[PDB]
């Protein structure tokens, strides 16, 4: 009976739950069926948390663990050919206007960096890693530039003051 | 008449019918209070005898009472189910989404056989969803209606076919019980028998005859005078009593050693004990009427008996020979006949009480199994019925029926007529019956006993034709679940006023005359040869002595909704079908004006639909208001009547209740005090009365299109109200908890200027598409950003805004003011779903004007969308200056055979302008049978033509002769019915006069913004990569198979490739298509579709090497 | 009305540079039945001598 | 929403095959009577058979509500299979639907269109044009 | 014949897949019936969603989160064991289950005629008494 209960705790759910949480789920379910029977009405979870001497938020987390998932292969619609798995909005998919917006933003930003000088563009590009994917620091930029990192910070403050013209960057204010 | 607040609707009704229309929702209410065992039902059933009337709950309990253990050591009874009050009132349950329940209390009692004690607890059985006043149920706030269902009654059905090969008419019989197994007595292709039982693949009569224990000579004195009995007595091939017992038993078991003594009793178990096999009291009455055995004794013995069994096989072999009538040894004779299932004597109606009783039965069985299970496991002197009984599967069965069944349904309530006709529907085949795809058209046809018992006109017009027929008007359900129909009995030619309610059986015992039959005004006919309905479903002429029953009235065979289509006897059945389906699809207008021409059914149909608040007790108004009516009764007491102003129905439409009485008004009992949605002055009103010309106008009314004047748009004549509900919830999550607030990231205060200080929009805020209703923000978490995003943030100084805005936005197209803010909170300690901290519902309402495309219809199925709303100046106007409102098409009238609408148009003009026929000769000849106080009429006076006794051609044209002028001396409409129209557009008079009049049309619930639906790029599916269709989303169009065929047939390869790759499934292709469009560059080449790669991966996963070769 | 879902994973939108990568070693692995496997580790990466191939 | 997970009914079959194979490997490395070993192999065989086609042999493996698990062959055969559905046709972008009315002044190569719908259809074209202007 | 999807084939040769081809296609033996951890909602190790087997769920993200950008590409994190790439190759890469005891495909066994019994000239019931033990 130990091996049977161990197997029913291990391999009886689509998501694996370690056996102690299955045990407290079964204790909660036993207490809940007993309370719905003998109370007559449905128990409140705060009363259940008093009953199992635990906190109601832990009771809610255990109930959240208790919900077994449903399948996607049930004929949920009124039509038998209608599938439940079709009617799911893929909220983690390509929104496809923001991608081309992002590409156009990249090109306009390249134009804006083209409107400035060479040292400025190199400093901002190597600073935020826009040209490669690696944000280097001011010490690396002064290493590749042969000047102090404090000079890089002064160049940084100059470029950020240069960027913060709304007359220059209304086209980038539009991009947010 | 006979209703105090009825409007003075004059009628053409020549026939005077003595029977009044019944209490239309009695089919729901009597069934449910039979299930309760209401005291009202108790005395009502004690009226018609029935010395032991039993509520259905008491029936299920007394069936289950008592429950033994296995060893006989103890017993558990059940006794007296009783109720408490309701848990909550109606609108409170509807608001808080609670089911309108009531507790069940049961005097349970346990008794030990060992020592002997009573254990008389009072077990609370469950909260029970009580029926409302209007015969409906409320489940989770929504209004739910259980529908009456038709099934074959349990009994013995002798049905025979003749084979195509040997031409031998083989005779089968299905003894189908309630709840049990199917034993049969068929006949094989030889001269043997098909007593093959519950599909046990071989059985003759003899093995059961000696499994009965009888001998071959005992077969001979039972089956004796047939080649069937000789050939089966020689084709027994298993002789011996207990030999046939063990033969039956080894056919029953196969897979185990048998035992002979169990073979004698398992036969008595599976058919003759009343513990697992019980055809009901209904089917037992059916059998005892079929064979005439239990004629002098009341209904009992719900299992089988061997006398009836051998009588059934004797009936089988005698109809196999062909006999006229059979008396059994021990029974009066009954006519030997076939059995047609479609006859209503064989089709019982399982109403809502029978359905709930079946679900209580299966719940009690599934808890009784646990009771018997734990009975042995529990120790003595330590138990009680509270320790024994699990009511959790019982309440699970009740809730699993009321939610998520087929028979439970949302109350289709866009108007009170659709409420009334979503009640009183009969579903012919479904759960507990045949499937829709399995059923042919023998169910779909109309058996000739449907006359008065089910309306042949009203049905869905889709694939479900004839499966869903409504109840008739005067029909009444039997205690046995049969459909009684009232009849005036005629004795010696004198038709009495003894109304007798008749089932289909006593319909077939007799012959029945018609209401259109000239009585002597003293009871007798004036002609000896009368139309009659022969009991074989035929029509004859008969001497006027032999008829014993007459119809109560005309319109007995028609539905409730179909009883409201005037001039029905001129219309065709197809267009009447479309009109009767079109009646219960109107939307309630803001004015809700009564039709100028109707039947006598509008008034009673309104006040019985429940959607009009009735003056309950006769009193005087103490105070009127807009929300309540304080009546003052004649003895001290007072009562308010809270109006439900702007309640949302189940289809978005409004449900206002404007009061109709004033301050000093004295009302009577059963008087209308407040019109509902589609009611005027008490009676029903599904639309407005409208001027109409029947000319074809400029191709805008082409192929059943309608045009309208702009006067409807400007004067708000056709204007519904659509209260739409939006609802969002504040849950918790893994990253924290969602919250509702004013703070939305990366957003301006301009869009935020309408919502309140805590996030919701205030009452009265006008919204548009894409506005915010509930400002809701969830914890996004913290992710790494793109460097360009980081650089823009560093330029503008803004933070990451680490919480994701997923706020409720009002979706596309919907607009209007915000009426109500229904908001709930878990912190406010209401009951809420698991994890939801706040639930907020927002009601938005738009006052939709009429528009081009809105599906309009008449009352005869003469439907059509609005083609073009013309301005009122270039609309063809009547010669006094009145512009007509709508202009139909002529060519849709004759070839659809619905000139009921033309007769209605003429009568509408007559009743609009008013008339006064001449009295110089008194009564002109056409006006003879025309009833009095109709020879004159004031203008704008309503009239009522009943269904099959109404206006006639001669009366209509003679009344259209004198049609008193408007204000001047101007008879605008000739005796032909037409009128001369000047063209509002050109200016010339139209060279031929045109039929005009006042048709009564409605506006249907098929409006354009419910349907207009477009998508460029929206959400996608999850597993497949297709654009997710459906108007709830942005939604594509299903480019189906035949469209692929057609675009193949054009040879357009490229457009097909676009439609199947880069508008559908090419994932990287779609963004490149979008990029090429907004960059203005050429559309790139379509790549491989995603669904094909899905197929490739599945076929690789099925251990199939799908090599795809290039060269 | 519409029920939505999200497969629990992050989706970015960048440029697939086949030129500007972190350079990397390749470690050849030999299993128990002599099977060769070439796991690409990074350059700056400790190579475990054992590896579930 | 609310964390309601949705499986795909093949994970249960895969879990059963994985579990039975692991158990069989454990019993083989342990040493067991051959009735047990052959019984586990038979269970593995029935599991694989139902994973490819549920209900092809014996009784179909079902789940909650006794609904049979949509196995691998079920994705191909039947009306819900890949072949019939892919032949049935897909929903498309840049589409839309509406009710129709008569157009008795239009020319023959012409159809009316509501601006509220044609705005939704031609959104990328109209975006490109009004960002060029 | 190349599966590199260049939209020109003119040929499509179905055929039986050998056990060598099945173990050739895969990316490691999935060996645990654990799909998603109940607490962290991340895929379990060597289970039916294991990112080392199939691929990462987050774009160019190793599972432990050491390497996280597209500069690290085509490599495998030595700690977490997940090759860094896009998320859409999780649609693509198959895994295999190794078996302790062999298995007969039901598509060659429950057919009319059973191709196994027709290759070995045996009854169907011979097969249902052999590979059901
Ligand atoms: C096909 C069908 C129902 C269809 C959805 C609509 C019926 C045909 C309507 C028509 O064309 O006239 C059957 O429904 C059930 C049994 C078998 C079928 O089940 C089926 O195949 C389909 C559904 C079975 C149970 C559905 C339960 C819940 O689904 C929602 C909520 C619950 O019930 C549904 C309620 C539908 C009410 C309809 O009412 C009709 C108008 C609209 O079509 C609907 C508003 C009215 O014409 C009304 O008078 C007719 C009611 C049908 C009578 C009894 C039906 C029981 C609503 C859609
Ligand atoms: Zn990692």
């Amino acid at each position: 009976r130990q091996a049977i209960t161990r197997a029913m705790a291990d391999q009886a759910r689509t998501i694996r739950i370690p056996v102690h949480m299955v045990e407290v789920i079964n204790k909660l379910g036993r207490i809940q069926r007993e309370l719905l029977q003998d109370l007559g009405r449905e128990p409140t979870p705060e009363e259940l948390a008093k009953e199992m001497d635990i906190t109601p938020e832990k009771v809610l987390e255990i109930q959240q663990y208790a919900r077994e998932p449903i399948s996607l292969d049930q004929t949920i619609g009124d039509e038998g050919d209608s599938q439940l798995g079709d009617f799911i909005e893929d909220s983690e998919a390509v929104v496809a206007v923001d991608a081309v917006s992002f590409t156009l933003l990249q090109d306009q930003l390249q134009s804006v960096l083209d409107t400035l000088s060479e040292r400025e563009a190199g400093v901002v590009r190597l600073r935020f890693g826009l040209t490669d994917g690696q944000p280097r620091t001011l010490d690396e930029i002064g290493q590749v530039y042969g000047v102090t990192r404090e000079r890089i910070r002064q160049i940084e403050s100059k470029t950020m003051s240069k960027l913060r013209h709304p007359s220059r960057s209304q086209v980038l204010r539009d991009y947010l | 008449n006979s209703v105090p607040g009825a409007p003075n609707r004059v009628s053409f009704a020549k026939l005077r019918e003595p029977l009044e229309v019944p209490g239309l929702l009695d089919v729901q209410t009597d069934s449910f209070e039979w299930l309760i065992g209401s005291p009202r039902w108790r005395e009502s059933a004690a009226e018609r005898g029935d010395v032991n009337p039993v509520g259905g709950l008491e029936e299920v309990l007394y069936e289950l009472s008592p429950i033994e253990d296995f060893s006989g050591s103890m017993s558990l009874s059940f006794s007296d189910p009783r109720f408490d009050d309701v848990k909550a009132p109606v609108d409170e349950c509807k608001d808080k989404d609670m089911t309108y329940a009531a507790p069940l209390f049961v005097t349970a009692e346990f008794i030990n056989n060992n020592t002997g004690e009573i254990k008389s607890q009072t077990v609370f059985m469950g909260d029970f969803p009580m029926m409302t006043e209007k015969g409906t149920f409320i489940i989770n706030g929504t209004e739910r209606v259980v529908v009456s269902q038709l099934v074959r009654s349990p009994g013995v059905y002798f049905d025979e076919t003749i084979d195509k090969s040997t031409d031998k008419t083989l005779h089968s019989v299905k003894v189908i019980p309630s709840r049990g197994a199917w034993l049969e007595f068929d006949v094989d292709k030889r001269d043997t028998v098909g007593v093959r039982i519950d599909r046990k693949r071989r059985q003759p009569v003899t093995v059961l005859l000696k499994a009965l224990g009888w001998t071959s000579e005992q077969i001979v004195e039972r089956f004796g005078f047939s080649e069937i009995m000789r050939s089966t007595l020689e084709k027994d091939n298993t002789v011996g009593t207990d030999e046939a017992l063990l033969d039956i038993y080894r056919k029953l078991r196969p897979g185990e050693p048998p035992t002979k003594e169990s073979a004698q009793t398992l036969l008595e178990n599976l058919f003759f004990k009343e513990k697992r096999y019980d055809l009901a009291r209904v089917g037992r009455y059916k059998v005892n009427k079929k064979l005439g055995l239990h004629v002098g004794e009341p209904i009992t013995s719900s299992t089988l008996t061997e006398e009836d069994v051998v009588a059934t096989i004797e009936y089988l072999v005698r109809l196999h020979e062909g006999q006229t009538t059979m008396t059994v040894p021990g029974g009066v004779e009954v006519p030997v006949e076939t059995d047609d299932i479609d006859h209503f004597g064989n089709r019982r109606l399982r109403t809502v009480g029978e359905l709930i009783q079946n679900q209580i039965r299966v719940g009690m069985s599934r808890m009784e199994r646990v009771v018997r299970e734990r009975m042995t496991t529990q120790d003595v002197e330590a138990i009680t019925p509270q320790t024994l009984i699990n009511i959790r599967p019982v309440v699970a069965a009740i809730k699993e029926f009321f939610g998520t069944s087929q028979l439970s349904q949302f109350m289709d309530q866009n108007n009170p007529l659709s409420g009334l006709t979503h009640k009183r529907r009969l579903l012919a085949l479904g759960p507990g019956g045949l499937s829709r795809e399995r059923a042919g058209l023998e169910v779909r046809d109309v058996h000739p006993s449907h006359y008065g018992r089910m309306c042949p006109i009203e049905t869905p017009e889709g694939p479900n034709i004839g499966l869903i027929g409504s109840l008739s008007v005067y029909a009444r359900v039997n205690p046995f679940g049969f459909i009684e129909t009232p009849y005036r009995k005629v004795v010696d030619g004198v038709v009495s006023d003894e109304i007798v309610y008749l089932t289909a059986d006593e319909e077939d015992r007799h012959v029945v005359a018609q209401a259109n039959s000239p009585i002597d005004a003293d009871g007798r006919f004036v002609e000896p040869r009368v139309l009659v309905r022969r009991k074989a479903g035929e029509v004859e002429y008969v001497p006027s002595s032999e008829v014993d029953y007459m119809d109560v009235s005309p319109r007995q065979m028609v539905s409730v909704a179909t009883a409201m289509i005037p001039f029905l006897e001129h219309d065709d059945a197809n267009r009447a079908l479309m009109g009767a389906n079109m009646q219960r699809q109107a939307v309630p207008l803001v004015r809700s004006e009564a039709p100028l021409v109707g039947t006598g059914m509008e008034l009673r149909a309104a006040i019985d639909a429940g959607d009009v608040v009735v003056a309950e007790e006769s009193g005087v108004i103490e105070e009127v208001s807009a929300d309540y009516i304080t009546v003052m009764h004649d003895n001290g007491t007072r009562r308010t009547y809270r109006m439900r102003k702007f309640a949302r129905s189940n289809h978005g439409t409004c449900a206002n209740q404007c009061p109709i009485v004033d301050a000093g008004d004295r009302v009577e009992a059963g008087q209308v005090i407040a019109d509902g949605p589609c009611t005027d002055d008490g009676e029903m009103a599904l639309g407005k009365n409208l001027l109409v010309a029947i000319m074809p106008w400029e191709g805008h009314n082409y192929e059943d299109a309608i045009i309208l004047s702009n006067r409807l748009v400007e004067e708000d004549v056709l204007t519904s109200i659509h209260i739409e509900e939006h609802e969002i919830d504040a849950r918790d999550t893994k990253l924290g908890a969602e919250e509702i607030t004013r703070d939305i990231p990366n957003i301006s205060d301009e869009v935020l200027a309408d919502l309140d200080e805590r996030g919701i929009v205030r009452i009265g805020a006008e919204v548009r598409d894409g506005d915010i209703l509930v400002g809701k923000v969830t914890p996004k978490g913290e992710t790494e950003l793109t460097p360009e995003e980081r650089l823009l943030r560093a330029i503008f100084g803004e933070k990451a805004r680490e919480v994701r805005d997923t706020s409720l936005k009002v979706p596309h197209g919907e607009s209007g003011k915000v009426i109500g803010i229904r908001v709930f909170s878990r912190e406010d300690e209401d009951e809420l779903p698991a994890g939801v901290n706040e639930l907020v519902r927002v009601y938005v309402a738009q006052k939709r004007k009429i528009s081009d495309g809105d599906k309009l219809a008449g009352r005869h199925g003469n439907k059509g969308v609005i083609g073009k709303i013309l301005p009122v100046e270039d609309m063809p106007f009547l010669a006094d200056g009145t512009p007509v409102d709508i202009i139909l098409n002529t060519h849709g009238v004759p070839r659809r055979m619905n000139i009921g609408q033309i007769l209605e148009t003429h009568l509408g003009w007559c009743a609009h302008s008013g008339w006064k026929v001449d009295a110089a000769k008194g009564v002109p000849d056409w006006a003879a049978r025309l009833p009095d106080e109709l020879l004159e009429a004031q203008p704008n006076a309503i009239v009522s033509t009943p269904v099959f006794d109404g206006a006639q051609e001669a009366e209509l044209q003679g009344l259209l002769s004198c049609t008193l002028p408007n204000r001047d001396g101007d008879v605008l409409v000739d005796a032909d019915g037409k009128a001369m129209l000047f063209d509002g557009r050109s200016g010339e008079p139209f060279p031929y006069p045109v039929t005009v009049g006042y048709m009564y049309i409605m506006k249907l619930h098929h409006l354009v913004d419910d349907k207009i639906h477009a998508r460029s790029t929206g959400p996608y599916s999850m597993i497949t990569q297709q654009p997710l269709g459906g108007k709830a989303q942005f939604g594509g169009q299903r480019f189906g198979e035949m469209e692929c065929w057609a675009m193949q047939a054009y040879g357009a390869a490229y457009t097909l490739q676009e439609l199947l790759t880069i508008k559908s499934d090419d994932t990287v292709g779609r963004v490149k298509v979008y990029e090429a469009i907004v960059k203005g560059e050429n559309i790139p080449e379509p790549g491989i579709p995603e669904s094909f790669k899905v197929l490739l991966k599945e076929l690789q996963s099925l251990c199939l090497n799908v090599e795809v070769l290039s060269s | 009305r519409v029920l939505r879902g999200s497969r629990l994973g992050a989706v970015s939108y960048e440029t697939d540079r086949n030129h500007d990568l972190a350079p990397r070693q390749i470690a050849r692995y030999r299993t128990d039945n002599g099977e060769e496997f070439e796991v690409p580790f990074a350059d700056d990466a400790e190579i475990p001598g054992t590896w579930l191939c | 929403d609310g964390g309601r997970f949705a499986t795909s009914d093949l994970n249960d079959l895969y879990r059963r095959v994985i579990n039975r194979n692991n158990r069989l490997k454990r019993l083989i490395d342990l040493g067991a009577p051959e009735i047990i070993v052959n019984n586990e192999k038979r269970m593995l065989q029935e599991s694989v058979d139902a994973l490819f086609d549920n209900g092809r042999r014996g009784r179909p493996v079902t789940g909650p509500g006794n609904r049979p698990l949509k196995s691998l062959s079920d994705l191909l055969k039947g009306k819900q299979g890949r072949f019939r559905q892919n032949l049935l046709g897909k929903r498309v972008d840049y589409s839309g639907r509406s009710v129709i009315v008569v157009g008795p002044q239009l020319k023959l190569h012409q159809c009316g269109l509501p601006k509220l719908m044609a705005l939704e259809l031609f959104k990328p074209f109209v975006m490109k044009r009004l960002v060029d202007l | 014949g190349a599966m590199l999807d260049v939209n020109f084939f003119d040929e499509l040769r179905i055929g039986l897949a050998t056990a060598e081809d099945i173990r050739q296609w895969s990316y490691g033996e999935v060996k645990k019936p654990e799909t998603i951890n109940y607490r962290t909602l991340k895929p379990e190790k060597d289970g039916l969603f294991c990112e080392k087997i199939f691929g990462p769920t987050r774009d160019w993200e190793c599972y432990c989160g050491k390497y996280k950008r597209v500069r690290f590409k085509g490599i495998i994190c030595e700690r977490c064991g997940v090759e860094v790439t896009r998320a859409k190759v999780r649609r693509e890469r198959m895994g295999h289950i190794e078996l302790a005891a062999p298995v007969t495909h039901i598509w060659y066994f429950k057919g009319v005629p059973s191709r196994l019994g027709y290759l070995l000239d045996l009854a169907p019931k011979d097969l249902e008494k052999i590979i059901y033990f």
